[PDB]
């Protein structure tokens, strides 16, 4: 009755979220990722379990993937042919639609950078081995184990998954936002009482209101820039992140409106527009209602921007493509904005992508590119946590609703996690971990044995209960098939001994 | 027509023939003196009939006849009580208890009400019957005095079914609304069940916490509970806040109205409020501003 | 287990299951044949209605409130809808209500706002919304014209005995009520909690209910009510194959102790596909001759299946420039849902429609009943022209009732009823495999249909009990064994003391004490 959890890529390290979980006799991998900022050695978090059993299918019963981010599902196509996995890969319906979109786009950026990467061929192969699981739908993946989705917010398709085989439930909760950000209300999990709760610890410091604070900060920053041709250079790594940026720009225009200039994500913002409109069910309840009665996500400005914002020194509000990548549209945009007063750049996400993340952290003017390029920046660097995620207050709350026997911290930095772990240990009467990459926690539980009573017996004892001391006798019949509890007399009669 | 009806009831060919006739009679109204007629007849039939289905409707009919404007339910409450003692299926008994509650409210005389209450305390102890228990709680609550009643209700506060738990809370709540004064024992009991699994229970629980909070704001809770001693109302306000942040959309609605309605909260605690956690469902959001303005006056 | 049957009609059942100390109202349905019984009510005063005679019932009494059209009586009150009997079982005691299909969930707000009930209705997300816009559609139609002032005044038994055949056959007369307001609709929809498919929503820690996929139109949710020992399965609106909606979950409905089947083909000789084809032919023929086409349909289900075929025929026939004008308030909403999950829709008649009206067209109108809605008015305009046709696509209402008040009509009348719901052969094949021990289904299914002599009737090996109105029927199941889990740290050890009697049987003396927390059982040593 021991459940062994070993993060091969998650744990103390943020990104490459991969967590193997051995509830009873069943192994289940919780994600499989592409840690960014490294040319090699991090395409796929190394697979100890793979090295042991040649075929993954035999060793691994099942794989649940949280959502489309390259962090989580990025290296899901690794597994098409090379390590040769077959079985039900389980994502929510919104996830699986957008998952290939980001897979292929990264595939594109990788080949222009030779590298033995998955072609579209093998990405498609891997995608053909996928089962879509609706929200709050209990699906038995095996005879014994079953998995149920929950609403994780964060993005359309963020599924909080509870793998339960018997009475012991491990509920992973990765990238869940506990506030009603746009496109998403607050993430609800019911009172499962799972044995182990696994959480994202990206924010181990308690934050202000998710929406109001982020509006205030954005507006202030924009106004500050605007004085002398204030530029905008904002990285956006997701489809639903682009929409967020567009809404923020709309808000700016509403409050101010002094400068007409607006820019959009990229050429194919048509697509994002499309996808969001498609999945009305999953979106925030209120937002969906508003959409059924109002127009959603109008944008026709991207094309106008591109030409205007081709290395010229104006006010254009450009949210460029993949900011924290080796190359891309975003890198080009950053190079364009580099070394001018006009320029202000915002890091909307967590801005933790290996080397680029480190550069963001220390914000060194004398920054060195991977190639032999000398770029010196003299713009204003401000970071805001506008990224959809749960603050350390939020983590506390969800721990509350689940109220597990224990918690395990993955997907934050160790320092931050340490403090959070201490807090949770003090606050709720549970013992919580913060394991490193490749380190397993053998958290002992015990078996909870299900047996059937005779209804007569139960009734009688219940009656004894209410008038007040309540000792109850009787025997078990044990065929190992149908464990039953019967009365003294009844058992005697059953086995035929007078 | 009273004696014709008598004849029709027995002449039923099958159990389910009897059932329909009773049903049809339900749909024709009965005057003061014919209601006396039919009650008697319908009791007689009840004795002699072996199918529960029919017994159940007989009971429903009885209740309907009790509720008649002209009718006074005297000389047949004793009969009802007698049949209660010697009945055997929980559904029918619950229906009869419901009839008894109807009878109780029909005439406000002190003596008969008390008799009925005692009868229902007896029926309150019924076992593995979720429904007799609930009906009993309801009736106790409805026919109750102005202490013993209040003390009784806590027993069923801690009951197997959440369905009984709720009923108990509502019963106490009812006792308040007929001009009674609940005790601080009740307060502690209400604080003990604010964090039950079922959504119903939680809804009711805060309702009551608010009730007793308004009853004893001046009183204080001696227990430190990891801090220095503070006011009852202070703690009540706190507990109701927590509920705003609880994991349900309807539990929050309960909290919001009550949080706003709270008075003589200490200026410190009132200032500190996390009532600005308005989010998600926009019904709650709208609701929580309404009372904000009512009490910003204050 | 006692199941109380509270509604007569096979189509809308409202059957209340008392089981494992928890009672469930398996559906809430509004019948609507009573409404077809009353005289039709137009948006704008129609000459005929004003100039109609009485039926000369005489015998003293009423000549005001009974009329005569083509030798058939109607009543000069507002159409009144039959609703499931409320008397046999108290609503309070029926705990939660499960609601299967959006068509079958009407009359929810009657009960919730009229007769006392404090529980939580469980219905899957699509059906709630579709049903919401359908009741709003219904309320709008009856309240467009305030002619509800009048009283029926024919309900008396004596009056019924003397009056003629059409009215005579009302199974209940006294339970008829005028339609609920938009407030009650709102209350009803509010109390519904939206529960997805295959979701194990458990009530009061007693039984586990879950809405399985039925195969029928979007939101069609047959239900299984299991308790770890007895699985009771409820099988309404459960068309096998209807294309787009997720198919019927036969495997999930398998090995059910007690199967209740209620939704089934209104027409046994449906021949769905053929009728769709014929429909489109007829429409085409008439638009070609230059006469107009009228289709009385609802705002979901059948409407969209018929639209996809029409487009295809136009593509194949090149019969363009014939405006397909859909006229209904919630048309807006209807199309929106289709999107979420050359036709021009106008919420308001005498508006965009009037300005854009063209000489030939195919108009899909307000209500199939022909009593309340916009159909009435267009029916009147096109009645007097032989050219113009009316196609009844809807099975709910018999061909002949609509024809009855409007009997002197020139319009060519065509019947093209399409029901995707399981056929009797389909139900027969379903039930061999699903293999349930007792099945409960209305009398209607038990006997062959009145129309046809032939033995198409629903039969199972176990000879299934026939339901009926006001019939409380008790099936033959007593609970024999119920679950109880064993403690981990204290109990397991002491209760792991087996003493072997036989090779395959062991015996352990178990002593503990039981806490009955939230209706669950746990034995642990004191």
């Amino acid at each position: 009755p021991e459940i062994r959890v070993t993060p091969l890529g998650a744990g103390q390290d943020v990104g490459r979220s991969c967590i193997l979980v051995s509830i009873a006799g069943k192994n289940v991998m919780l994600d499989c990722g592409m840690h960014m900022g490294f040319n090699d050695d991090r395409r796929f978090p190394d697979f100890s379990y793979i090295t042991q059993n040649g075929r993954l299918t035999d060793f691994l019963d099942c794989v649940i993937i949280s959502h489309f981010h390259l962090d989580h599902c990025g290296a899901l196509p690794y597994f098409s042919e090379m390590v040769g996995y077959d079985g039900p890969i389980y994502m929510t319906h919104p996830t699986q639609a957008i998952c290939p979109i980001l897979l292929e786009d990264y595939r594109k950026i990788a080949v222009d950078k030779e590298a033995n990467f998955f072609t579209s061929q093998m990405i498609k192969d891997c995608m053909k081995k996928v089962v879509a699981v609706h929200l709050h739908q209990t699906v038995q993946v095996d005879d014994e184990l079953e998995i149920k989705a929950y609403y994780a917010g964060h993005v359309l398709g963020a599924a909080m998954f509870q793998i339960k085989v018997g009475s012991e439930s491990v509920v992973y909760t990765g990238d869940y936002n506990m506030t009603p950000d746009r496109h998403l209300g607050a993430a609800w999990i019911d009172k499962c009482r799972p044995n182990l709760l696994i959480t994202e610890s990206t924010y181990a410091t308690t934050i202000r209101d998710s929406k109001r604070c982020r509006e205030r900060d954005f507006l202030k920053k924009v106004h500050e820039t605007v004085e002398r041709g204030g530029k905008v250079l904002i990285p956006v790594f997701a489809l639903g992140r682009a929409q967020e940026l567009c809404i923020l720009l709309e808000t700016f225009w509403e409050r101010m409106n002094l400068k007409v200039p607006i820019y959009f994500s990229t050429g194919l913002t048509e697509k994002a527009n499309h996808y969001y409109k498609l999945f009305i069910p999953w979106t925030n309840q209120k937002i969906r209602k508003t959409f059924v009665q109002r127009n959603m996500f109008e944008f026709k400005h991207i094309k106008a921007f591109d030409r205007a914002f081709a290395d010229n020194p104006g006010p254009m509000v450009v949210f460029a493509t993949p900011g924290m990548l080796h190359a891309g549209q975003s890198l080009q945009i950053f190079r364009k904005w580099a070394g001018n007063e006009k320029n202000m750049v915002i890091m909307p996400g967590y801005c933790v992508q290996g080397t680029v993340g480190h550069k963001i952290l220390s914000g060194q003017r004398k920054l060195e590119m991977e190639g032999r390029q000398v770029l010196e920046v003299k713009m204003q660097v401000e970071y805001m946590s506008f990224s959809a995620h749960a603050d350390a207050k939020g983590i506390m709350q969800l721990v509350g609703q689940a109220e597990p026997e224990s918690v395990l911290l993955v997907h934050g930095e160790a320092k931050k996690m340490e403090f959070l772990k201490q807090k949770i240990e003090q606050e709720l009467r549970v013992n919580c971990y913060m394991p490193a990459n490749g380190e397993t926690v053998t958290l002992l539980t015990s078996p909870s044995i299900p047996v059937g009573i005779s209804l007569g017996l139960l009734k009688r004892e219940m009656a004894q209960g209410l008038l007040p001391p309540r000792l109850l006798h009787g025997t078990l019949i044990m065929k190992d098939s149908n464990f039953r509890l019967v009365s003294s007399e009844q058992a005697l009669k059953e086995l035929g001994l007078a | 027509k009273s004696a014709a009806l008598h004849i029709d009831l027995c002449k039923a060919t099958s159990p389910a023939d009897a059932l329909q006739y009773l049903l049809q009679f339900a749909r024709k109204p009965v005057e003061a003196e014919s209601v006396e007629g039919v009650v008697r007849i319908l009791l007689e039939h009840y004795y002699k009939e072996n199918d529960p289905s029919v017994r159940l409707k007989i009971a429903s009919l009885l209740g309907l006849l009790s509720k008649t404007a002209g009718f006074s339910p005297d000389c047949i409450m004793d009969d009802a009580i007698n049949i209660l003692q010697n009945e055997k299926s929980h559904q029918v008994l619950a229906q009869l208890l419901d009839t008894l509650l109807a009878i109780g409210t029909k005439l406000p005389e002190n003596q008969a009400i008390q008799m009925r209450l005692v009868d229902v305390a007896c029926k309150h102890l019924t076992d593995t019957s979720h429904g007799v228990r609930n009906k009993c709680l309801q009736l106790l609550g409805n026919l109750g005095s102005l202490r013993d009643v209040q003390k009784i209700i806590g027993d069923y506060f801690s009951d197997q079914d959440p369905r009984v738990r709720t009923a108990a809370i509502k019963a106490m709540l009812q006792l308040h609304e007929r001009g009674l004064k609940l005790h601080q024992t009740i307060y502690n009991q209400a604080c003990k069940l604010l964090s039950d699994d079922y959504e119903q229970v939680r809804s009711a629980a805060v309702q009551l916490i608010w009730v007793v909070s308004q009853l004893y704001p001046e009183s204080i809770v001696p227990i430190p509970s990891s801090n220095e001693e503070i006011r009852l109302v202070d703690d009540a306000f706190g507990k109701i806040c927590h509920m705003v942040s609880d994991g349900s959309w309807v539990v929050r609605v309960q909290a919001a109205k009550l949080l706003g309605s709270m008075e003589q909260v200490s200026s410190h605690f009132l200032e500190q409020t996390l009532d600005k956690k308005l989010m998600s469902d926009l019904r709650r959001k709208r609701t929580a501003h309404e009372r904000a303005k009512e009490l910003y006056s204050s | 287990m006692k199941l109380y049957c509270l509604s007569g009609h096979p189509t809308l059942p409202c059957n209340v299951l008392k089981f494992k100390s928890t009672t469930i109202m398996l559906d809430c349905g509004l019948d609507m044949t009573s409404t077809l019984n009353f005289l039709p009510l137009p948006l704008v005063q129609s000459p005929r209605l004003s100039n109609l005679p009485g039926w000369s019932l005489k015998d003293g009494n009423l000549d005001k409130e009974l009329k005569e059209c083509s030798g058939h009586v109607f009543v000069d009150s507002v159409p009144e809808f039959c609703l499931p009997e409320t008397e046999l079982i108290d609503l309070s005691t029926v705990d939660v209500i499960l609601i299967s299909n959006y068509h079958c969930m009407m009359a929810l707000p009657y009960i919730t706002e009229h007769t006392g009930f404090t529980g939580t209705v469980y219905a899957t997300e699509p059906t709630v919304q579709i049903g919401r816009l359908l009741m709003e559609e219904l309320v709008n139609f009856i309240e467009r014209v305030p002619k509800a002032q009048s009283a029926s005044l024919w309900k008396n038994k004596d009056i019924q005995r003397l009056l003629p055949s059409p009215l005579k056959d009302a199974v209940e007369v006294s339970t008829w009520r005028r339609c609920y307001t938009m407030q009650e609709v709102n209350s009803a929809l509010s109390k519904i909690q939206l529960v997805g498919y295959s979701q194990k929503i458990e009530l009061f820690g007693a039984v586990q209910v879950t809405p399985l996929s039925s195969g029928y139109a979007l939101g069609s949710s047959n239900w299984i009510i299991q308790s770890h020992y007895e699985k009771v399965s409820y099988v309404s609106g459960s068309s096998l194959l209807t294309t787009h909606p997720q198919p019927m979950d036969q495997a999930s409905l398998k090995n059910s102790d007690v199967l209740v089947l209620t939704g089934l083909t209104q027409i046994p000789t449906a021949n769905p596909d053929g009728m769709v084809g014929e429909f489109c032919s007829n429409l085409a023929l008439t638009v070609r001759n230059g006469g107009n086409v009228l289709v009385p349909c609802y705002p979901s289900g059948v409407i969209y299946d018929l639209l996809e075929c029409l487009y295809q025929y136009i593509d194949s026939a090149g019969l363009s420039s014939v405006p397909l004008y859909f006229i209904s308030p919630v048309a807006n909403s209807s199309l929106e849902f289709s999107q979420i999950f050359k036709l021009k829709h106008y919420p308001s008649i005498h508006g965009d429609f009037s300005n854009d009206f063209r000489q030939p067209c195919v108009v899909f109108t307000g209500h199939p009943s022909l009593r309340f809605g916009d159909v009435v008015h267009f029916m009147e305009l096109w009645g007097k022209s032989s050219l113009n046709t009316v196609i009844f696509t809807e099975p709910d209402f018999s061909y002949l009732e609509a024809l009855a008040p409007y009997q002197p009509l020139a319009m060519k009348c065509i019947y093209c009823p399409i029901d995707t719901r399981l056929n009797f052969i389909q139900v027969s094949k379903l039930l061999k495999e699903v293999q349930p021990l007792h099945v409960v289904c209305p009398e209607q299914y038990t006997q062959p249909p009145p129309a046809q002599s032939h033995r198409m009737d629903l039969m199972i090996d176990c000879q299934p009990p026939a339901m009926s109105y006001r019939r409380a029927e008790v099936l033959a199941l007593p609970f024999k064994r119920r679950y109880e889990k064993i403690e981990i740290m204290p109990e397991l050890a002491d209760s792991l003391v087996p003493m072997e009697i036989k090779p395959g049987i062991s015996l352990a003396t178990v002593s503990a004490v039981l806490h009955t927390k939230d209706n669950k059982h746990l034995l642990q040593p004191p």
